[PDB]
């Protein structure tokens, strides 16, 4: 669970940077 | 977060202003003619703040600054004693109590270690149970018996008080409460219970001059 | 001192759980304290746990319920939570935030100490070499307490660990044949527990030497992880600046661990076991290691970090990480309590890591260490015999086994059982030890040299 | 006061133009006014957790901001009503719509504004007087049982500028006006209090007065005190109905609150159907229990926010009456159902799970729940006192005690009325396990018992010793058959049975045993223990040689005494008064001692 | 000693549950054997 | 009864020692009050403006 | 005898209670003494403010000091109306200096619609352009800001040093 | 009605697995139904799962293969999924989407209902009373289904849970000491079993009272999620608006749970316990609790969810979360199946919490409760005696033990074993019970009152 949560947060961060 | 007991800083001093105003209101309500001189003196430090318009805020500042007797626990006990005295005279309102007995009962309460848990407190709670019930009661044998018996009970308390234990008053308490809790459907038992009171009462005409 | 005016901000960026994130902050400082006012006038405080550029993350102690985004007003004090300390804090009662709750005034500081503290230079730290007489045979004999030692009581919900701690507060003396200043941090407890200790301290006639910090079950969970630091910070003032011997008792440390775990989850930190932060050990060491004597100064701090073991699991991270940091434990259990044995102290899973130096010639009696070690052997074997006999039956036992059952039965009722007000000396405890050891023939007392048996055993 | 919906990702709605909003504020999202709360905030945007289904919500929909966080509406009309976990009257929703469903976005005020309540001022206050928080300025006459006292809301004070005269007012009118520092506040009969906030009291007092339930077991051996906290297991076969009815019907408390957390639909129906049919004698009249009861109903398919909030809504209602000077007894039907709702919300928020999957703060939430119970000194100048008790049930999956919810609860509650199913299968009620159950208030109540009854305490001590010994002897009996057994042990075994049969067992479906007054409970136990001691002495003082007394001699010799002891439970308090029952029990005690005397 | 020392796994969980059921059945079957022997023992001792 | 009398009179003594301690405290600070006010007021009046140590350029 | 020992225990608890309340009472009296000093300090500061020849100089410092703490391109200076002529001068003499100490051009305006309460002893508060960042540099704020840090020295100066403190660590 | 022309968009921002991300969409709704047209003229359905401003995200019911970002058009309906309901649809067979697959016409609606519906107001919920007999003795004379309860059938994979479910549909009805309908929904069913249900229902004449929904294993996983909602949506219409009693059978809820996990992954939600969503609890309650009686109406809904236990472990979240919110369980075993007993239902671990109200005079027969309790004890004892026999032998048994063995053998052969096409009514089931009970003399039937025995035992 911990790793998956950080993966989802990192994906959100990557998406924001691309915008 | 000074959290003095269960209260914060503003709430603590607000409760002190409330209790002081309350005592002033109780004192004028119980003794509007200012006859109870000894009892009033015991409260002079909180009655001196009465009959002034402080709009709450100026007496509130006096509490914060330390000019008022702002100890919360001392006010709690002293306020309880006064309002319990009010209950004593209020619950027997159809009758007048002698001023000497009011002061005597006051002194006995003031000396009590823990008035709230006293037999004095319980006896008043039972009396109010019996006198509140009758406030909105239909005509019926049970309620006529309770009303007649309550008027005698109030008459006796006005003369003996509550702290001065008296077998006559205690027996009447038991009979009144036992009737009150008695089933409304049962008529013969409440009739025999009332008749027992009437014949056992030391006098011959227990209600003559007590009720209309 | 800090002479420059502090700045006030209305620049809150957003709120996420217990963390209020501000932007547009001038030169944010890490681990500085921020005071914030809610639109309704409520005042709350928090600490900056992260800074980045113009942003800062503030953890609010009271909580984030009702925190606005447009009307919230925050000011930065410009320093870390340094707290006022004075000698006359003894006899005062404080809350978990450091404020008085006894209707007395605020602290009139002699100085301001950093709640985070400083580690004591190991070169100046002086090894503890003095024994405290707890009066409890289960402790003074087999798990002695040194002055400056860290000994929590491992307990479980419903057991009388509060009574044992209270007892220790009154009948804790020295074996040099003394008034300890007690700092009691009541955190994560109900009113009745906090009132129990407060009443006992007054009943003992020692309240003028007791400083209380209360943080009850209905108080904020974030303040519950500074209360221990507030208690210990005061202890450090008293012990290391005023040379007063201080006894610091921290109530169920598990409420500290749970408060910490909540913060760890809120900040998405790397878990270790059972969801607790991977740095739980380091954080506990920050609390626990504020103890011991310092060379050249006549003060000391002794700790008793009592903790409740979740589900009696001795391997739970809380007792586990504590066990790694503290000098052993007293440890009570339900097997003794369920038989109305008090104190219900189980010596077998217990230890005192300083006992080897606080006992013996010049300290108590020269046979102390020998009696303890043999009692441990006999007690453990008696438990082993019961484990066997439960299956094989009494008829399967020989005389060598029945002796340990006799020892075990007499040991628990004579040595461990005492009562809340039974205060035994260390010398009486050892004499009792011998009375139990004399159940066995000399040849079976294999942990004791003949140079000791020949002198003490015959009596 | 409006913002707009920016987007929907499921049950989570993102709002824009919502800068002026506080965390855990309330919003009504969309044209159906869906109930939700604001959790995360960023800039002028807010993240809204919507309790109900979000299907149909559009981008651009309005969001109405409500200044108050999740709160309970408190005022006249609260009594007799059934509420949702977030304080929505179910008896009005079903009656104002003629539907069987709770409408999506239903918006029915917690307290109706079409009732003209009978309000009487205190008659002690005057314009210009000082009033503080918790003060009572008038009473509403709801029914014959509970007077609904109107208090000044906490965190308010000032000078009184208007007092409404006695008359008929509804909940939308103005009853009292007060001015503090030039700011005038207009108050109606209804106050609003955030449900997660603890209502202040003057002081929290020790609990010393017993909770006088009608059962001989769960009283004599395992006392509860007004203001105390207990736990009761909730299993199908445990017979929990006995406690619920006995506690709600005959208790010496004033107000009963029954809180559902998230149970099976049919289980919620059983409670809603049973309660309205319960009655009790009061002043000689039989009154419906619903005149002094309030109930919160939540089924497993209710919005998770309500199932989690239900437990706090209940206790907030409880404290409201606590502040009136009433003794309130609240039962949470299943705190395990609440814990399940809490875990669901933590999951939805993608929080890191802890022990057995529950939130890390499970224990903190339970601890702060039960800490709110207790006997208190109320706010306000009337110097009144009251209490809240909690008798919440636990029902962990599998019946195990390892679940963090039951383990945490047991570490918090001071009394555990452990029930069993085996006893129910044996038709033995109430189904009390005895060996598992405990009470930690025995010391707190020692002052009451010593003051009023004196002999009760040694009797309950001996009673537990007899029952425990009966269990301890079980292995000896199994291997012996009462042959190679001491006569003193036969007394323990057979007397312990007498206790189990004609004291701890109680038949609530009989009119004489509906409620056992304490003086009768201690009377029954006193005679049984006195018999025990006499039988022990009769054997022990004669057991030397030549001429000894045995149980066979005692049992055969005075069988009428054993019968009279068993018959004691039939002394109906409704027909046989306190003096008559005590007199008959005194006669048995004398007859009993003389029966043994004839053997010496 | 204290544990069978099988590495934590879903496979181990399944095995332990089957092993526990077996142990519980053996306990009950041997208890019934003992009870039958005890009655006869008490039958034969009575004889 | 003897104990209640003896215990009741004890507070008078506690009160008498307390009153003396308060008056002694007031007398002592009266010797420094003026000096402290001068020192404190000077610290208030002396503004000492400064630019944050980390200001760049 | 056991109850008597409890009766003696009751007597000791009453004595313990009495000594604890006496301690709190004298501590409260000590705090009143500290408050009287601080309230006198407020009156002394007011007397200083009344002196134009020192108050204008104080304002010169107070305005410039706040400017260095905000380091914003736009400033709004808020004061009580009574002192406006001197705050105006304080700003005029503060800007030439600010542009030298920071090498940044700042547009400093005085708010002529919003004023500080008339009961403020003196001083100014300065807001940034959007009024989200403010520095409070009035006399009451300064007195508490310093007094709270100097208190350890006041404690000793008025009541004496603690004879039991040997180390300053 | 809306009477608003629909908008069709050709603006596509991207496609990611089952999701199509659209752009420039005007005031999109969450859960809005849209229709896609691919370049090949192929039409697909989908539902909007997220609307972040103008960026609508739609999950396509069918596969997304063939969809581009240049030509594919998306037609919005302006509304959510609302199912056309009528009385006439009873006797029809539909797929998961609600479309007919029986060569009949599309349903001619009487109304449109939101398939998610609303919770039933507890204030108007009526406690379950009368019984709905199933025709299967193992669950009529032992654990009957009250007219309003929700009692699941737990089975391991490979057991004949589908054959029993079909038998219940053919045989179930009212006691009859015209107003009864069955709504049957199969989720994730394979082609061979789906045919079984359809053909078996049609051939035996039961279809007139059955509304059948088939969601096949190879059908869209999102359609599997609405399937049980469509079945209950119909059940609510039929039951509460048309005053009749509806039995709803939800087959293979475990396959539903797997489809739910797939939807959660599509939303990029972090999995909860054992991979399932943290909201699985409320989702099952949302489906299950849409049942029971309501005040003032003569209709009712009952449910018999049927669940496959993964790895035959009742602890698994699927049967655990189900049972925790249902009233008892039927429980199909494996030992009875391997012994070639049909139905293979084990009466000892089963329970119906409402049976106490379901049965008795005025609902079934006076002796119902007494026969059930005595049969249960007799079977439990017979199993206990059988275990003894295996240890002590036949010669070590007494006459009473032999009677229990005779009961055990004939109980399973006569009472439990039935066959798929023999319909045993509640009165025949009780009569069979008595035939087995008359094995014992009256004095051994300890759980049946003497009044009951005198009336029913002889003859």
């Amino acid at each position: 669970f911990y790793r998956l949560k950080k993966i989802q947060e990192k994906k959100k961060i990557i998406k924001e940077k691309s915008e | 977060g000074i959290k003095m007991g269960g209260l914060t800083s503003e709430q603590y001093h607000s409760q002190v202003v409330g209790k002081i105003g309350y005592i002033a209101r109780c004192m004028q309500t119980i003794d509007p003619e200012n006859n109870l001189k000894k009892i009033r003196e015991d409260y002079q430090d909180v009655l001196i703040w009465a009959e002034k318009n402080y709009r709450f805020e100026e007496i509130l500042e006096a509490s914060k600054s330390g000019k008022c007797p702002n100890d919360l626990d001392a006010l709690s006990r002293r306020s309880l004693i006064l309002q319990e005295l009010l209950r004593l005279v209020s619950s027997i309102s159809p009758f007048k109590m002698k001023l000497d007995l009011i002061e005597s009962q006051y002194e006995k309460m003031k000396q009590h270690v823990n008035l709230w848990k006293s037999d004095y407190h319980v006896k008043l709670n039972q009396l109010n149970q019996l006198t509140d019930y009758l406030k909105n009661a239909a005509p019926t044998p049970k309620n006529n018996f309770l009303r007649a018996m309550t008027s005698v009970l109030q008459m006796q308390i006005a003369q003996y008080g509550i702290t001065e234990d008296n077998e006559g008053i205690n027996q009447l308490f038991k009979l009144g409460l036992h009737l009150l809790a008695m089933a409304n459907e049962k008529i013969d038992e409440q009739y025999h219970l009332f008749k027992g009171y009437v014949k056992d009462q030391p006098e011959e005409s227990p209600f003559e001059g007590i009720l209309p | 001192y800090l002479s420059q005016p502090r700045l006030t901000y209305k620049t809150v960026s957003g709120v996420n759980g217990p963390l209020v994130i501000l932007d547009h902050v001038k030169f944010p400082r890490y681990a500085e304290i921020v005071h914030l006012t809610l639109p309704d006038g409520t005042k709350r405080s928090g600490q900056v746990l992260e800074v980045s550029g113009s942003k800062a993350v503030v953890q609010v102690f009271e909580g984030t319920s009702g925190i606005d985004a447009k009307k919230t007003s925050c000011e930065f004090t410009g320093d870390i939570l340094r707290t006022p300390v004075s000698e006359d804090m003894l006899g005062r009662v404080f809350n978990g935030s450091g404020k008085p709750i006894d209707r007395g005034p605020v602290v009139l500081a002699e100085d301001f100490l950093d709640i985070m503290g400083q580690p004591i230079n190991p070169q100046c730290r002086i090894y503890p070499e003095e024994m405290i007489q707890t009066g409890i045979s289960a402790i003074d004999g087999m798990n002695s307490i040194a002055r400056g030692q860290k000994i929590p009581i491992f307990s479980a919900a419903g057991l009388p660990h509060n009574e044992i701690a209270a007892q220790i507060c009154r009948q804790a003396g020295l074996v040099k044949k003394e008034n300890f200043a007690i700092v009691f941090a009541a955190m994560g407890v109900n009113m009745e527990t906090a009132r129990f200790f407060k009443s006992d301290f007054e009943e003992n006639g020692s309240m003028d030497n007791v400083c209380l910090f209360l943080n009850l079950a209905n108080d904020p969970t974030i303040e519950r992880i500074i209360t221990p630091r507030l208690a210990l910070t005061t202890a450090e003032f008293l012990a290391y600046q005023c040379e007063k011997h201080v006894l610091v008792i921290l109530t169920d440390m598990s409420s500290y661990a749970e408060a910490l775990r909540e913060v760890s989850a809120a900040r998405e930190e790397v878990p270790g076991r059972r969801g607790f932060p991977g740095y739980m050990y380091t954080d506990l060491a920050t609390i626990y290691e504020r103890a011991g004597r310092v060379e050249g100064r006549n003060g000391s701090i002794t700790q008793i970090p009592i903790l409740t073991m979740p589900n009696d699991d001795i391997t739970h991270p809380i007792p586990d990480l504590t066990g790694y940091i503290t000098e052993g434990q007293i440890y009570v259990d339900r097997q003794l309590h369920n038989r109305q044995i008090y104190p219900p102290i189980n010596v077998l899973p217990s230890l005192s890591r300083l006992m080897k130096s606080a006992i013996g010639e010049g300290m108590t009696r020269k046979d102390h260490a020998d009696v303890s070690n043999q009692l441990y052997a006999c007690y453990a074997i008696g438990k082993d015999v019961q484990a066997m006999k439960a299956v094989v039956g009494e008829e399967a036992l020989t005389s060598d086994d029945l002796l340990y059952l006799e020892f075990l039965q007499k040991f628990e009722k004579n040595f461990i059982t005492q009562g809340p007000y039974e205060n035994r000396t260390v010398y009486e405890t050892l004499d009792i030890g011998w009375q139990l050891l004399r159940i066995f023939p000399k040849e079976m007392l294999k942990r004791i040299p003949q140079s000791t048996l020949s002198e003490f055993y015959p009596r | 006061t409006f913002g707009y919906v920016h987007g929907v990702s499921g049950p989570v709605v993102t709002a824009c133009d919502m800068a002026g909003a506080a965390m855990y504020e309330l919003v009504r999202v969309g044209h159906s006014e869906l109930v939700g709360e604001i959790i995360r905030l960023e800039g002028d945007m807010a993240t809204i957790q919507v309790y109900e289904e979000t299907s149909g919500v559009s981008v651009g929909d309005p969001v109405l901001r409500t200044g108050k966080p999740l709160s309970v509406e408190l005022g006249p009309g609260i009594m007799g009503a059934i509420f949702d976990g977030i304080q929505r009257p179910l008896s009005d929703i079903s009656s104002q719509t003629q539907s069987i469903y709770i409408p999506r976005g239903v918006n029915v005020s917690a307290l109706s504004r079409d009732i003209k309540w009978e309000f009487i001022p205190s008659k002690n206050l005057r314009v210009g007087s000082h009033i503080t928080g918790g003060d009572i300025y008038g009473i509403v006459n709801e029914n014959s049982l509970i007077k609904h006292k109107i208090m000044l809301p906490p965190r308010s004070r000032g000078s009184v500028t208007y007092i409404a005269p006695p008359g008929n007012y509804d909940a939308s009118d103005v009853v009292l006006e007060l001015e503090f520092e030039g700011v005038k506040e207009k108050l109606s009969m209804v106050q609003v209090w955030p449900v997660r906030q603890v209502r202040p009291v003057t002081e929290k007092l020790p609990a010393n007065h017993p909770l006088l339930t009608g059962q001989r077991v769960l009283d004599a051996l395992f006392p509860c005190v007004q203001g105390g906290t207990t736990a009761i297991p909730g299993a199908f076969g445990c017979g929990k109905t006995v406690i619920s009815q006995s506690l709600s019907k005959y208790s010496n408390s004033d107000v009963i609150i029954y809180v559902g957390c998230g149970e099976r639909g049919n289980e919620m129906s059983e409670v809603l159907r049973d309660f309205p049919e319960l009655t009790m004698e009061v002043d000689g009249k039989v009154e419906s229990i619903m005149k002094r009861t309030a109930l919160v109903a939540n089924t497993s398919n209710m919005p998770v926010a309500a199932r989690e909030a239900s437990i706090y809504t209940g206790i907030t209602l409880s404290e409201y009456f606590r502040d009136m000077g009433y003794h309130v007894s609240m039962m949470a039907d299943s705190t395990s159902r609440w814990a399940e709702a809490l875990r669901e919300i933590s999951g939805r928020l993608a929080e890191m799970p802890a022990d057995s999957g529950y939130p890390a703060y499970l224990g903190a939430r339970l601890a702060s729940f039960y800490e709110r119970a207790g006997r208190v000194k109320c706010l306000g100048n009337p110097e009144r006192e009251g209490s809240v008790s909690i008798v919440g049930a636990v029902s962990p999956p599998g019946g195990d005690f390892s679940d963090p919810v039951t383990s945490a609860t047991l570490g918090i509650v001071q009394v555990f009325w452990g029930l069993d199913k085996k006893l129910a299968q044996r038709k033995h009620f109430p189904s009390v396990n005895w060996l598992i159950s405990y009470s930690k208030y025995m010391r707190a109540l020692d002052e009451y018992y010593d003051k009023h009854f004196t002999e009760f305490v040694p009797l309950r001590t001996k009673a537990k010793e007899i029952l425990q010994e009966e269990e301890d002897l079980a292995e000896i009996v199994q291997l012996v058959g009462k042959a190679s057994l001491a006569e003193t042990d036969k007394i323990t075994l057979e007397v312990a049975k007498l206790i189990k049969d004609d004291f701890l067992q109680q038949n609530g479906y009989t009119p004489y045993d509906r409620f056992c007054p304490f003086y009768k409970t201690v009377g029954m136990l006193s005679n049984m223990i006195s018999f025990y001691d006499m039988a022990r002495r009769a054997v022990e003082t004669t057991a030397q040689s030549d001429n000894k007394i045995t149980w066979s001699i005692i049992r055969e010799h005075m069988g009428e005494i054993l019968y009279k002891l068993s018959s004691m439970k039939f002394k109906d308090p409704v027909k046989d008064g306190e003096a008559k029952i005590k007199a008959d029990y005194a006669q048995l005690l004398e007859d009993m001692q003389n029966a043994f005397r004839s053997l010496e | 000693k204290d544990r069978i020392e099988i590495f934590p796994s879903r496979m181990a969980q399944t095995i332990m549950k089957a092993r526990l059921k077996g142990a519980q059945t053996g306990r009950n079957l041997l208890k019934k054997k003992s009870d039958a022997l005890t009655l006869r023992f008490r039958q034969i001792l009575k004889k | 009864q003897a104990a209640m009398g003896s215990q009741g009179n004890l507070s008078a003594e506690v009160e008498q020692a307390t009153r003396r301690q308060v008056q002694g405290m007031q007398s002592s600070q009266q010797r420094n009050r003026e000096r402290v006010l001068t020192q404190l007021l000077g610290m208030v009046c002396d503004v000492r403006p400064q630019v944050h140590p980390n200001y760049r350029i | 005898e056991k109850k008597e020992k409890q009766i003696e225990q009751q007597k000791k608890i009453q004595m313990s209670n009495l000594m604890n309340q006496a301690r709190l009472k004298v501590l409260r009296a000590r705090d009143d003494l500290i408050t009287d000093l601080l309230n006198e300090a407020k009156q002394r500061l007011s007397k200083v403010v009344k002196d134009t020849t020192r108050y204008q100089v104080l304002l010169d410092g107070l305005v410039l000091q706040g400017l260095y703490q905000l380091l914003e391109p736009r400033m709004i200076v808020r004061c009580r109306k009574q002192d406006f002529p001197l705050v105006k001068a304080a700003v005029q003499k503060a800007i030439p200096m600010y542009k030298i100490a920071t090498k940044k051009d700042v547009d400093v305006q005085i708010d002529l619609e919003a004023y500080l309460p008339e009961d403020i002893a003196g001083g100014v508060e300065i807001y940034n352009g959007d009024r989200k960042i403010k520095v409070s540099n009035t006399l009451e704020s300064r007195l508490d800001l310093i007094a709270q840090q100097m208190m350890p020295e006041v404690r000793g100066a008025l009541f004496g040093a603690n004879a039991n403190r040997k180390f300053l660590d």
